[PDB]
């Protein structure tokens, strides 16, 4: 680009005029090319900052998903994270998130607590679920019904403060033995 | 949290050489100095659209709240959409829109009333006079509220399951019991103090609206972003009235006053001034867009963690042991209710 | 390479006029001429150029022969059919290899079609030719590059053009070139395979601005659209009184430079043709303004300074100069907005026996600041004496004599100099040029010339509260908003012409060639009335059938019909509208983007959904 | 981990035109080129 | 002299570099060469 | 608008000299003069 100078070639402009006059054209070309180079450098700096941020994110994702299990939702892929595998790519990294995603679900029934005899029972770790006629306990993320038993549930309450409580019986392995 | 900023599409040719063929020919001697500027601004606009998409479009299926609203005693009328209002926005979402004043809407098609401005034409007509236009966002402020409503109605009827796989319904008292169990307190506490915790929740939700009402500016970050963009644009416009060492600051004046062979020097001075001003504007906009992108990434992470589940990281989702979060849309930003 | 050039080219899909021969119209020559013909062996000989084609302006001839050509630049008279009858003041003959090469494969079916392009950019007559075997049964659509043959500098004026014939006992294809931007694709061997215009179709413009020949699916911002003004209005003030410029230049006693006469010019119509009249000019070096472009400006005040000085002192008088006059008698300011005048006056400032009525100062205590008068007779001090009284040694009179006689040299002849001062600043102008006052038209993009304020826009009535002394309007950003009409005393707002921006929405060219056009941020009833009046800067004319118009919130889309269905966003347009290429049998449709599948959950007091199965999904992240 | 850096308050007038009225008048012809710089530096200091 | 860093002055086109034989397909009217970014790449020998 | 101007103005809360008539002293003129009178 001429940048307002007579010619755009330093070699041509140098042999075409004497230095006292060619100094003006050389100054114009210098003040153009220096500004172009500064624009390039500033753009490279901003892009390098963005790439550094992305690389920090990639490193965090590696240290969390790959080197362990991450509990943060939608961080290591969509779903319930299990593990990850890295793959190298040109000027980047590729992750293979392995996620656990639920499937076919069924309406059953639920109750916050179950009252055997004046005491409210709650699941230790799980949901109180009902086929429709017999109450059971099971996990939250997979349907594995179990017979209600004093080891699946902990007792604390008075059967009068819980809202939505449901009547049934809870079994204990100790009276039988 | 800011999520995006105003999208500008500066015209190098019109801004630097208003409808002057001689000035255009002189500007062509600088090479592609303004093609870079147009590309950078286009990238900034696309990045803003991507930021909004990342922050809000987190769920693929738009859920709807149940026709009745009895969430075990919890009151959500303040955050749920109001059917009576034409905009279909929450009462808490209305205050955010009424407390933020945008200098340039952009989606106005204001041409046609600059002639009819009657009084002295305002900032927007002044910017239109020198080729300084602003593009409208891809996602309107109405459908963003729809995304927010879907996301908030997914976290009160299905817990955190709709953020992982299929949405599985579960009563809100049981969801609250599970969130309680996640922080180390057993569920019997909630099942015994359900009424008291419902009263506390209602009181907090009620008094947050008045706290946003009576404060001068609690949304200072969004207003800060808007003011910064408007002031950068105003400073860009104000550089058109500087001579930059030329005979006059008006291209139409120096063109009609001097012959081209002598006017070329003044035109070159004006070129080297306005190009530098435009490059400074573009660089500052790039920096501000990078900062906004970082903030939008933080907002997207906060959404995905606090809203779509329970977060164990202390002081991330508010002060104290985190339970849940409700999103609210604000002009060029998002509002969280931890 | 995909090099892009801007030069004189024949527009794609342009008007080409087909003739027939069995008299020889003279086709105008302007910006070059494209010539194409198809003949069996030979029916066309040569061409004639020049203006008026007579013996008064240099002419040109390119007549071919059996083995050579006869290019020359001459002063032909006529032939009216041996093709000339005059070669008086004629040079620059030239003979070389013939431009016509014809081959046949033992049959006349190979009717080679010959294409020629001539142009006269900065003289340097250029001729390009290319002989293709594509028979000419129909003007072929395949690409054939044109290679130069000769390049010779006629350096003459050409406006008219003719064509010779031959003898015997379907041709003449003529096209005109225009300055267009072309994108040319070069083969690996250096030939030209395909080229695309950049001012023909919206897809062509996107293909030009994203230089390539494959345009991927998406929306591309190419250029901006501007409503070109229709009528130019100039409204000069309500005065028709001519200046006393004649009195200024017809004085009899232009004073000396030491005491320069100073006059003022106001309440005028200033035409400088009368100034040119009474002046055998010698020096019209004008700095602030261009003398040619001087009758189209308005000055708030004009000052006419007049004095008589010597030949070298004319070159002395200029912004930032030096000398006895430029320092002690008349120093023009460095930022001088004005210009001087000088012509010979050897008949009024000269007489027999001599004349010394004039004076000048060489002895001043210091320099003279711009536009300062130092008329005073004080003896210049030398050494340290308080010298008073008579003049002599060490005691010098300040002003000496410009003794003028009718017999001097040119450098010493009594030149007459009158310098003019102008103030071209934002102010109520009182002195203006002789430009007429046209009518006023509102609500239409017009070039206005209100009292020297040149610009463009739409003007209309306003309800401002202009105070009596107010003349202009402005804004917090210092741009002219309103101008009071000098001949009507009313208030008119100024508007941008139509400034916007055009974005072209297209699928991939490997899929289809259909495109849609978006005019950003404009109520596009404005463009519809503008596009009918043919005052839009974009020349790429997209169709408007009524079914393809949709006033979006971001402008309006032309070329795509709106469907009320909802789909996933394919090409983001803006304000919740996305366009995509869908089957009908194919077209471009705009629709409101769907956020997702409308789903309703079944929340209840005691209903819970528990998954009885699960799946393992592997995703990827870049 | 770094938390902050030096806070600077560059002065346009004194840096470019050391106590020179002519240079100040010449600099005024560039418009508000450097008021942007002063605002940027103040914003950096407040941010830090 | 080929394959050696020399200063060349081909028909007034001043510069420096290493020149050698090539297999370009220069058309008869071609005189210079260039690349995608407009730098002189090949030249035609005026006496060869 | 809040336009800002730099020009010759009478300073706020400045020294202004009140005269009386019932001789007519000459006052220096420099950079302009503000004249106010009631009658
Ligand atoms: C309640 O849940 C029971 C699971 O134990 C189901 O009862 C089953 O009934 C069969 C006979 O019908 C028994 O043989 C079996 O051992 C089991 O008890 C029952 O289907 C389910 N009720 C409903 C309505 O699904
Ligand atoms: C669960 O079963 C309890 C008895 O084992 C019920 O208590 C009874 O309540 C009735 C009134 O509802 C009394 O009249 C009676 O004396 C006894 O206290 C209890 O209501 C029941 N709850 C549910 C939800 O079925
Ligand atoms: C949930 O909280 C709402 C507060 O926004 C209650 O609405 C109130 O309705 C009364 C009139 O009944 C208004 O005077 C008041 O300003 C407010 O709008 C709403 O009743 C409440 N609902 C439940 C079930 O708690
Ligand atoms: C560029 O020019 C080359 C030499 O002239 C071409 O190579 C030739 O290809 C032909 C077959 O087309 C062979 O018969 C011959 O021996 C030689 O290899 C080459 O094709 C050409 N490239 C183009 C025109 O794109
Ligand atoms: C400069 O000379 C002009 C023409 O000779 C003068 O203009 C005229 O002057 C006569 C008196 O000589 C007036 O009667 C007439 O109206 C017109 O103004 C001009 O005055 C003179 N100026 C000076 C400062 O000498
Ligand atoms: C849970 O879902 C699995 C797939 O998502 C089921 O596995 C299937 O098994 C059938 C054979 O019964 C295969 O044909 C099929 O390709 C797939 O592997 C699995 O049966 C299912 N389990 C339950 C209890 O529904
Ligand atoms: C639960 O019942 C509701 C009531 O109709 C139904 O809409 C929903 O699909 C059911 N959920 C299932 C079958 O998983
Ligand atoms: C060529 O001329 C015909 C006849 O006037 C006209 O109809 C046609 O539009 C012209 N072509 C173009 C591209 O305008
Ligand atoms: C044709 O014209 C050329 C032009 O110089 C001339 O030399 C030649 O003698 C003419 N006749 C033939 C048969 O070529
Ligand atoms: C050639 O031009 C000159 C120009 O004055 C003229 O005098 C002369 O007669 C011309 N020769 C002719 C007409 O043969
Ligand atoms: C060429 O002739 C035309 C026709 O009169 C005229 O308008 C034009 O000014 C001429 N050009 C020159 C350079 O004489
Ligand atoms: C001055 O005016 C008179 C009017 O009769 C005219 O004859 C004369 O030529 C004029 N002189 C000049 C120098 O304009
Ligand atoms: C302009 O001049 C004409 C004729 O002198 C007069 O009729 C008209 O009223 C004038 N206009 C104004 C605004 O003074
Ligand atoms: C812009 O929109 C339409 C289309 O032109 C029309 O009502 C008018 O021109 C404008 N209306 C408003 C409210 O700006
Ligand atoms: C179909 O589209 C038209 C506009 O083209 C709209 O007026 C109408 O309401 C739409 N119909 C439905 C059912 O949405
Ligand atoms: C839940 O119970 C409340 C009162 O007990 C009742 O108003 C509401 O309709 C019930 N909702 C469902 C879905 O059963
Ligand atoms: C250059 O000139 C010489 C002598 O005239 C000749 O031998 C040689 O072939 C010429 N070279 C070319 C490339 O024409
Ligand atoms: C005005 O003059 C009085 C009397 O000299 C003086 O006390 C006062 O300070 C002056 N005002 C100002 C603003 O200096």
């Amino acid at each position: 680009s001429k940048f307002g100078a007579i010619s755009s070639v330093l070699n041509d402009i140098l042999s075409r005029l004497d230095p006292p006059e060619a100094e003006v054209q050389i100054d114009r070309l210098i003040t153009g090319r220096l500004q172009s180079l500064q624009t390039y450098v500033t753009q490279q700096l901003i892009r390098a900052a963005e790439i550094r941020a992305s690389a920090n994110l990639a490193a965090t994702k590696m240290s969390e998903c790959v080197l362990g299990q991450s509990k943060r939702v939608d961080f290591c892929g969509k779903g319930y994270h299990l593990m990850s595998f890295p793959q190298s790519a040109p000027h980047g990294v590729v992750f293979l998130h392995v996620t656990y995603v639920p499937a076919q679900e069924k309406n059953f029934t639920t109750a916050p607590a179950i009252c055997h005899d004046g005491k409210a029972h709650f699941p230790r770790e799980g949901v109180f679920v009902s086929n429709g006629t017999h109450w059971f306990v099971t996990q939250r993320n997979f349907y594995e019904p179990q017979i209600i038993t004093t080891d699946n549930t902990f007792v604390s309450g008075n059967c009068d403060v819980v809202i939505g409580i449901v009547n049934n019986t809870v079994y204990d392995p100790l009276q039988l033995e | 949290l800011p999520v995006s900023m105003t999208k500008t599409s500066v015209d190098c040719t019109m801004y630097i050489c208003g409808d002057s063929t001689e000035c255009s020919n002189l500007l062509l001697q600088y090479g592609s100095f303004c093609t870079q500027l147009k590309r950078a601004l286009t990238g900034i606009a696309v990045e803003q659209d991507k930021n909004t998409q990342e922050v809000f479009a987190q769920v693929k299926q738009i859920y709807k709240t149940p026709p009745i609203k009895y969430f075990g005693g919890f009151n959500f009328s303040q955050i749920l959409p109001d059917p009576s209002k034409p905009s279909k926005r929450s009462p808490i979402e209305d205050l955010l829109f009424n407390k933020v004043t945008l200098a340039d809407a952009g989606f106005i098609k204001q041409y046609g009333d600059c002639l009819g401005d009657i009084a002295a034409r305002d900032l927007i007509c002044a910017q239109k006079f020198n080729g300084l236009t602003v593009l409208p966002p891809l996602l309107t402020d109405e459908m963003i509220a729809q995304y927010t409503s879907a996301l908030l109605a997914g976290t009160i009827t299905s817990g955190w399951t709709f953020g992982a796989g299929p949405a599985l319904q579960i009563p809100f008292p049981m969801q609250m019991a599970y969130r309680f169990n996640g922080i180390g307190v057993t569920q019997n506490v909630l099942y015994e103090n359900q009424k008291l915790i419902a009263n506390q929740f209602n009181s907090a939700i009620g008094k947050i609206q008045d706290s946003l009402f009576s404060t001068p500016s609690a949304l200072g970050k969004l207003q800060d972003v808007v003011n910064h963009n408007a002031q950068a644009l105003n400073t860009l416009v104000k550089q058109l009235s500087s001579k930059f060492g030329a005979i006059s600051s008006v291209l139409n004046d120096i063109l009609s006053r001097l012959d081209p062979p002598e006017a070329e020097v003044q035109i070159d001075r004006l070129i080297t001034g306005r190009l530098q001003s435009l490059q400074t504007y573009v660089t500052q906009q790039l920096i501000r867009a990078a900062e906004i992108r970082a903030s939008a990434n933080l907002a997207a992470t906060k959404m995905s963690e606090c809203v779509l589940g329970q977060s164990k990281r202390v002081d991330f989702c508010g002060k104290g042991y985190h339970l849940m979060s409700f999103p609210q849309s604000a002009p060029h930003g998002v509002v969280f209710l931890h | 390479v995909l090099h892009l050039t801007q030069d004189l080219f024949l527009p794609f899909f342009s008007n080409v006029t087909w003739f027939h021969a069995i008299d020889n119209p003279v086709l105008p020559f302007n910006d070059g001429v494209y010539f194409a013909s198809t003949e069996k062996s030979n029916i066309i000989r040569g061409w004639i150029f020049g203006t008026t084609l007579d013996s008064k302006t240099q002419s040109l001839l390119i007549v071919n022969n059996a083995t050579n050509v006869f290019i020359k630049v001459c002063e032909f008279q006529f032939c009216n059919d041996g093709v000339y009858s005059s070669a008086n003041n004629c040079t620059f003959e030239y003979v070389s290899q013939p431009f016509l090469m014809d081959l046949e494969g033992k049959q006349g079916n190979f009717k080679n079609l010959r294409e020629f392009v001539f142009k006269n950019i900065d003289g340097y007559f250029k001729i390009y030719s290319k002989h293709t075997p594509i028979i000419g049964r129909d003007f072929p659509q395949g690409f054939s590059a044109l290679e130069p043959l000769v390049d010779l500098p006629i350096g003459i004026n050409i406006t008219r053009f003719q064509t010779l014939l031959a003898l015997n006992r379907a041709d003449y294809y003529v096209g005109y070139l225009q300055p267009r931007t072309f994108l040319l694709k070069y083969n690996e061997n250096g030939t030209i395979t395909d080229a695309v215009d950049c001012a023909l179709d919206p897809l062509s413009e996107t293909k030009c601005t994203l230089k390539s020949f494959t345009v991927e699916k998406g929306i591309y911002q190419t250029s901006n659209f501007r409503v070109q003004p229709t009528e130019s209005i100039v409204r000069f003030p309500n005065v028709t009184n001519l200046c006393p410029f004649h009195e200024v230049f017809n004085a009899t006693r232009f004073a000396s430079v030491y005491a320069w006469n100073r006059t003022r010019i106001s309440n005028c119509v200033a035409d400088y043709s009368v100034l040119y009249n009474f002046a055998p000019f010698f020096a019209f070096k004008c700095y602030g303004v261009s003398p040619t472009k001087l009758n189209d400006l308005c000055f708030t005040n004009v000052y006419a300074d007049s004095f008589v000085i010597k030949g070298n002192e004319v070159s002395q008088i200029a912004p930032g100069q030096t000398g006895n006059i430029a320092d002690y008698n008349y120093k023009l300011p460095d930022d001088f907005t004005g210009c001087v005048i000088a012509w010979n006056s050897n008949k009024l400032d000269s007489k027999h026996s001599g004349n010394y009525d004039y004076w000048y100062r060489l002895f001043r205590k210091s320099k003279l600041k711009p536009f300062e008068r130092d008329i005073s007779t004080e003896i210049y001090q030398a050494g340290n004496k308080p010298c008073k009284g008579v003049k002599g040694p060490n005691c010098y009179f300040p002003l000496q004599s410009y003794g003028f006689r009718p017999t001097y040299g040119v450098g010493h002849q009594p030149y007459r100099v009158v310098v003019l001062s102008f103030e071209l600043l934002h102010a109520p102008a009182t002195v203006c040029g002789p430009k007429k006052s046209t009518n006023l038209v509102k609500n239409k993009c017009v070039n206005f010339n209100f009292n020297g304020l040149t610009g463009t826009g739409v003007l209309t009535k306003s309800n401002k509260k202009f105070l009596p002394f107010q003349q202009f309007g402005r804004d917090i950003v210092d741009t002219t908003d309103a101008v009071r009409d000098p001949q009507t005393l009313e208030i008119l707002d100024i508007t941008p012409c139509s400034f916007g921006g055009v974005s072209v929405i297209t699928p991939g060219t490997n899929t289809s060639n259909q495109v849609a056009v978006l005019y950003q941020g404009v109520n596009c009833t404005e463009v519809s009335v503008a596009i009918h009046a043919d005052q839009l800067t974009p020349t790429w004319r997209v169709y408007s059938t009524g079914s393809n118009v949709f006033q979006t919130r971001a402008g309006c889309l032309i070329g795509a019909e709106y469907v009320n269905n909802s789909y996933e966003c394919d090409i983001p347009i803006g304000a919740g509208i996305c366009a995509s290429y869908q089957t009908q049998s194919q077209s471009i449709i705009a629709y409101t983007m769907s956020l997702g599948a409308e789903n309703s959950v079944a929340y209840s007091n005691n209903s819970i959904a528990i998954p009885t199965n699960f799946t393992i999904s592997v995703t990827t992240e870049i």
